[PDB]
């Protein structure tokens, strides 16, 4: 071997300095708030706008809306007028005997500003470097956590595979990341179908999900509304602009950097339980202009793929330790809950976790790869894998070739600009690296 | 804090 002082120790990835990064998801994640109704037995899927109105009637604290956090780069009265127009159009729907399957809105000056002007019938890019904000890790943690509700539905009614899918499903059915899959499937289905069927119209689209309570009873959830803009989507890259209007209890003043793209309205008073007792807290509406494409909407409609792809990664882990002990450990892993995995960290060091925590962490990572999909992620993922293989080989005292390590770091650090998800993944790599070559 | 890259330590 070469003298120890000549051996190359991989340095940390360098993250760029700059203003804290902002939320760029297509919908709210940890900050969402659901207005919900309990579905009739044998219901099925209702008329979305009928479910939307029923969900809104379960809230008793509606009040005159006001701007409480301006969008710095927006015309804030247009956001306030847009919300008042959604309420006026829902009232017009309520006043008709028959609730329609879709609703075309009046193309007012406020919506034209937010979405764009009429056009004749046919014959991410943000460049500045941003620093990693604490909210990204916090979002990821919330995605890994369990909800009171089940998000995966049973089907119509080989020992290993069946037992594995069932063990995995039991661990992730209540997982917040599973809520994000079903929320994403529903809204991308509604937006793509509307984009194809009503190319010129501004359609009012409820943001809906369904789940089952602890009591096995069916719930319909309303997160808010999207207004679709003009949608002549010829190629799969063509952008449809939309306005998102999303319920929340989050005070936007806590993390102003997170909410740079949004106008926040105060729309209601919510009665909340606290240790001391009952308190009135504001219900907010998070409003922004955003955009998506046929290909992104198709990916969103496919988000149940995250469940198969994360099950695959768990299967491989049970396969490796089933070889060594020459006895398939499936039952023992999910049953014993005695075997642990390094899955978390604190200032105190690495935190070991149950197989359940591993199932939910890998699902959350797959789902965040989909919600925050980007070219920078594809580059970071390919190049970072090459570095991880060198670190594993060094950790095992194998002396891998380091002569081109310089060119590998350049290719990875090229991907670290301003994407909140890629910057978190880079930070995660750094933490692993400090523990790997201790 | 959950960090899936830590799985590579085991």
């Amino acid at each position: 071997s070469i003298e120890p002082f000549l051996r190359t120790t991989p340095r940390p990835l360098r993250l760029p300095d700059g203003p804290l990064c902002h939320q760029r998801s297509k919908f709210l994640l940890m900050d969402a708030l659901k207005l919900s109704i309990e579905d009739p037995s044998h219901e099925g899927e209702g008329i979305p706008l009928y479910d939307a109105i029923k969900c809104m009637k379960t809230f008793f604290g509606w009040k005159e809306p006001n701007i409480v956090k301006p969008h710095e780069k927006g015309i804030n009265p247009n956001y306030l007028m847009a919300w008042k127009q959604v309420l006026a159009e829902l009232q017009d729907i309520e006043n008709e005997e028959k609730i329609p399957r879709t609703k075309n809105m009046k193309r007012t000056s406020q919506l034209k500003w937010a979405l764009g002007e009429n056009m004749a019938p046919e014959k991410s890019d943000e460049p500045e470097p941003r620093s990693l904000a604490s909210w990204v890790q916090n979002e990821f943690n919330k995605a890994c956590e369990l909800t009171d509700s089940s998000w995966i539905e049973l089907d119509e009614i080989e020992h290993i595979a069946s037992m594995r899918r069932n063990y995995f499903t039991a661990e992730v059915s209540h997982c917040r990341a599973t809520e994000y899959i079903m929320k994403g499937v529903y809204i991308n289905t509604a937006l793509l179908n509307a984009s194809c069927a009503a190319m010129d119209d501004f359609q009012l689209i409820p943001m809906i999900s369904k789940c089952r309570t602890k009591e096995g009873r069916r719930k319909t959830n309303l997160y808010g509304f999207i207004i679709k803009g003009r949608s002549h989507l010829r190629n799969d890259t063509d952008v449809v602009n939309f306005v998102s209007m999303e319920f929340s209890l989050t005070d936007p003043r806590l993390e102003p950097h997170k909410w740079e793209k949004y106008c926040v309205l105060e729309i209601g008073d919510m009665l909340l339980r606290t240790a001391i007792g009952q308190v009135s807290r504001p219900m907010f509406l998070y409003v922004r202009t955003n955009g998506t494409s046929k290909i992104k909407m198709k990916w969103g409609m496919e988000m149940r793929r995250c469940l198969l792809q994360s099950l695959q990664q768990i299967e491989s882990m049970i396969e490796a330790e089933s070889s060594v002990k020459e006895k398939d450990m499936t039952k023992e892993f999910f049953e014993n809950k005695s075997e642990t995995w390094p899955i978390g960290e604190s200032p105190r060091g690495v935190e070991e976790g149950s197989i359940g925590k591993v199932c939910r962490t890998l699902l959350a990572k797959s789902v965040f790869n989909s919600l925050y999909a980007s070219p920078q992620l594809e580059g970071f993922s390919a190049e970072s894998r090459k570095l991880l293989l060198i670190v594993q080989a060094l950790r095992d005292n194998l002396e891998p070739g380091t002569f081109d390590l310089g060119g590998l770091y350049e290719a990875i650090e090229e991907c670290l600009i301003n994407d909140p998800w890629v910057l978190l993944n880079a930070s995660w790599f750094n933490s692993f690296l400090t523990h790997a070559l201790k | 804090d959950y960090n899936p890259y830590l799985l590579y330590l085991k």
